[PDB]
């Protein structure tokens, strides 16, 4: 019996018990998320404890079969997935402490509140007291109060914990034979191509820096335009040749500049493309929304939704007296059970969310044939990218014109294109520098380039340089501003959004070239294109059975992450921005601050 | 010489085959312990089946589904078991996979067809019906019609697990994981007097004339004449030196009839 033979037997037994425990854990999770109760949460925990214990025990045994002696890539990739994790290295005291540190950081973030100076009894929690201020408030001092208060009550409390969190997380990663925690996070993009050298985590860092250098001109012009609009909004507080204050970015952390669209709108006279009123007028409901999504997916040749999907999914909020989690989520419970738990309402936003979530169920109904371990998107970004490409294809004015949701009399002139592209940039281009800078800061903190004695100093220097944003008030090492974000306080990676945007636009350009679409890349619909659907289904079917580089080469023709499709998508926006930035200043100075 | 008449003969059988006791059984066995029922000495009415649109799969190899009611077999074997929806595909000659390696098999020259239909409403519960088992691994692939009923344990890594595994049939599972009841019919070729035949009625014998004859499934055109050849009790057909069927035994009258071509020599039409 070869090592491969024993590996196949072990993996078969693993898939058998794994499909059994996962489905049951997914059933318990569905019951709790659809019926809120102490009894349900008890069941979910029991199902999850059983699944976690089984996964750890199987991961320990999987290390008995060296990946070298393995020949078949499929078996080798399954063994790599099992051997990478499923066995903590921290001591019992350190493991308990890490758990306590993580739980405390989550608790402080959830219960974090900022109380007013004049009235200590009046207090606002992040949801939605503080978030509403950052999202809608235009009072410089009110946003400054909310921003500085959130930092003071949350960052300072998480500062001592986050420092200890880094020490423990890096130690666990070292026990997994990695350089640091950031290196452990980058292991997703590492591949082993058989035709030569493949992809490495250092290659991921090189690619993200090079892609940022390529986006910088478009981002620089968008930053200049937003700076001029903010000078119109907030006088006597913005420097024409300087960075933008952090508390004036329409958000607690300024991850997305979407909330600044009312102030930065290119042409206010031209309206948006909202079809909520037309959806309500024609008597649309959640059933019709998901049926039209199914019609869109079946036009390109993807399979129809299963009857179990229509009979077991929560497409509306229950009214019998059952508390539910209202956050949209596409579910892959296992055993061919695909459902969506979403509070569908009659709006354009819920329509696109239905298409995005159904884009998740369409990638899962393909990799289903793959083994359980390889039932996942090629990388953290490929999946979300697939959903976003679907949303981009269905949101075009032409597609809404076919559905009857958009009046045929609507005319797509240049001003509407500029408005739509600026909104897409605010939600997409305005996020890439923030995500890249935050992940670079976390990587440098984990590696050891930035000691704790310089965490806030570097964080504010990196923010000023990469993002062009300055702190409204000086911050000492008692602050942990990064930890004020949910992803940082709850231990989640962040480069996935960056790679998701890049892969999404690469897929969009590839499928639009296949669909024989001639014209701007932002007016492209892959509907009624069996060739584009065929190549998309070929992309979705492999799952994690092959290197994501090959998958990317198969679909877009190149094996390297490229921001070229992204720049071509925003090319009209780049031209219009360059036209508007002749008299303005492009770039920023990292010396000016609002408090000096 | 066009045939002026058709001669169809069947043995005197009146009992109807008990197909209902198999396709409508209250309990079905697992794949590793599939149940075989021998069918003989009865008339096979296949209209009880094909007419039903319940069957998801009905694939006959070596025989025609539409011509099943016109054929005769020595014995028919009814095998019944329950598998998954995506696994019904492995019930076919020449196919390899978990079913066709350690718990069932059909030979390359298999003659007969498998009937499969969805049984979720009977074999799938909300909490999961775990009364059906399957065998992940056996030491060697199994001869075609072998049954493994032993409860033995096999080794994965350093852990001793059981060869048999629960199927896990849920009512919320996809059709690829839903339970399917599979029933097959194995047809034994004519080496003895036919015992299973269609519901057709025997016709009157016509001798010394070019007619179309159908003796227990043997269809052809020729002139039937009295034969001096003496057939054994287990013999139904006779072959000449050229391996051509020249004599056939009448199933109804137990007599031997010679088969001759309707024309002798080259014939030219002006
Ligand atoms: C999957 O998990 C379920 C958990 O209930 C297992 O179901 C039990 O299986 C044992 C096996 O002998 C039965 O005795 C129990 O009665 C079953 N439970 C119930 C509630 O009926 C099942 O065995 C597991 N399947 C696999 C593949 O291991």
């Amino acid at each position: 019996s070869t090592t491969e033979d024993e590996a196949k037997k072990f993996l078969n037994d693993f898939n058998s018990e794994a499909e059994n425990l996962t489905y049951q854990s997914s059933l318990a999770s569905w019951d709790y998320n659809t019926n809120i109760s102490d009894e349900n949460v008890q069941k979910m925990d029991e199902a999850g404890a059983k699944w976690s214990a089984f996964y750890e025990e199987q991961s320990k045994i999987a290390k008995n079969y060296p990946l070298e002696e393995i020949q078949t890539d499929i078996v080798k990739r399954q063994l790599q997935i099992l051997q990478q994790s499923g066995s903590p290295v921290l001591s019992e005291d350190k493991s308990k402490r890490l758990n306590s540190i993580l739980n405390a950081m989550s608790t402080i973030y959830s219960t974090g509140k900022v109380c007013k100076p004049n009235n200590p009894q009046e207090c606002l929690l992040l949801e939605p007291g503080l978030d509403n201020i950052m999202g809608t408030s235009k009072d410089y001092h009110e946003r400054l109060w909310a921003w500085e208060g959130w930092r003071a009550e949350v960052g300072k409390q998480l500062r001592p914990l986050y420092e200890e969190y880094v020490v423990l997380k890096n130690e666990m990663a070292r026990g997994y034979h990695y350089e640091d925690y950031g290196d452990y996070w980058r292991r997703d993009y590492e591949t082993e191509e058989s035709s030569g050298p493949g992809y490495s985590r250092d290659q991921l860092m090189k690619d993200v820096d090079r892609i940022f250098t390529e986006i910088k001109p478009l981002y620089e012009h968008l930053h200049a335009y937003v700076r001029a609009k903010l000078m119109d909004t907030y006088p006597l507080h913005i420097s024409p040749t300087g960075c933008l204050p952090a508390h004036l970015l329409g958000d607690m952390w300024g991850r997305f500049w979407t909330n600044l669209y009312p102030l930065t709108v290119p042409f206010g006279q031209k309206p948006n493309i909202d079809v909520t009123d037309e959806m309500v007028k024609q008597g649309w409901d959640a059933n019709r929304i998901f049926k039209e999504a199914e019609k869109f997916f079946v036009s390109v040749g993807l399979p129809n939704m299963t009857e179990g999907f229509w009979n077991n999914s929560m497409l509306t909020e229950p009214g019998d007296g059952r508390k539910v989690v209202c956050h949209p989520t596409a579910w892959d419970l296992g055993k061919g059970d695909f459902r969506i738990k979403m509070c569908t309402k009659v709006t354009m936003e819920d329509f696109l969310t239905a298409h995005h979530e159904m884009g998740h169920i369409q990638y899962d109904m393909a990799y289903a044939s793959q083994p359980y371990l390889l039932r996942n998107g090629a990388n953290e970004g490929f999946h979300e990218a697939v959903g976003e490409v679907m949303s981009l294809s269905v949101a075009t004015p032409k597609h809404l014109k076919t559905m009857g949701l958009l009046s045929p009399d609507f005319r797509e002139d240049d001003e509407t294109e500029i408005n739509f592209l600026l909104k897409q940039a605010l939600n997409i281009v305005g996020t890439l520098p923030f995500t890249y800078m935050l992940e670079k800061w976390r990587w440098m903190v984990f590696k050891g380039e930035i000691p704790k004695e310089e965490w806030m100093k570097k964080w504010w220097e990196m923010r000023r340089e990469i993002v062009g944003v300055v702190e409204p008030v000086p911050h000492d090492e008692t602050y942990c501003d990064p930890a004020s974000l949910f992803h940082v306080a709850n231990d989640y990676s962040f480069i996935r959004y960056y790679t998701r945007t890049i892969f999404e636009f690469q897929f969009h350009e590839a499928l639009c070239r296949i669909a024989q679409h001639n014209g701007p890349l932002h007016k492209c619909d892959i509907s009624n294109s069996t060739d584009a659907g065929k190549k998309l289904h070929q992309m979705l079917s492999v799952g994690k059975s092959q290197a994501w580089t090959k998958t990317l080469e198969d679909i877009v023709g190149s094996r390297n992450m490229d921001v070229g499709p992204l720049l071509r998508y925003f090319e009209p926006l780049y031209t219009w921005l360059q036209e508007q930035n002749r008299k303005s200043y492009v770039g920023w100075n990292t010396d000016w601050s609002p408090y000096s | 010489v066009q045939p002026q008449d058709t001669v169809v003969r069947f043995p005197n059988i009146t009992n109807l085959c008990p197909f209902s006791e198999v396709f409508n059984a209250t309990t079905f066995a697992s794949v590793y312990a599939w149940n075989r029922k021998r069918i003989s000495n009865c008339v096979a009415d296949y209209s009880v089946l094909y007419n039903s649109t319940s069957f998801s799969t009905f694939q006959c190899y070596g025989v025609s589904s539409t011509k099943l009611n016109d054929l005769c077999f020595t014995n028919v074997y009814a095998d019944s078991f329950v598998v998954r929806g995506d696994e019904v595909r492995q019930i076919a000659p020449g196919q390899t996979g978990v079913i066709a390696d350690y718990n069932y098999k059909l030979p390359d020259d298999f003659t007969g067809c498998v009937l499969a239909w969805n049984s979720r409403n009977q074999d799938a519960s909300t909490s999961g019906n775990f009364n059906y088992y399957y065998r992940i691994w056996r030491s060697e692939k199994l001869r075609p019609f072998e049954r493994d009923i032993a409860h033995y344990d096999y080794q994965v890594g350093t852990q001793f697990k059981s060869s048999l595994k629960n199927y896990g049939f849920y009512s919320s599972a996809g059709d690829s994981h839903q339970p399917y009841r599979v029933v097959v019919l194995s047809f034994e070729l004519l080496n003895a007097p036919a015992t299973v035949c269609g519901p057709k009625q025997s016709t009157e014998l016509i001798k010394n004339k070019c007619v179309n004859f159908n003796f227990n499934g043997l269809t052809g055109t020729g002139v039937l004449t009295d034969s001096n050849k003496k057939f054994q009790s287990f013999q139904q057909f006779g072959r000449d030196v050229s391996d051509f069927t020249d004599s056939v035994k009448d199933p109804k009258t137990l007599e031997v009839l010679d088969i001759t071509p309707c024309s002798y020599g080259g014939v030219s039409v002006i």
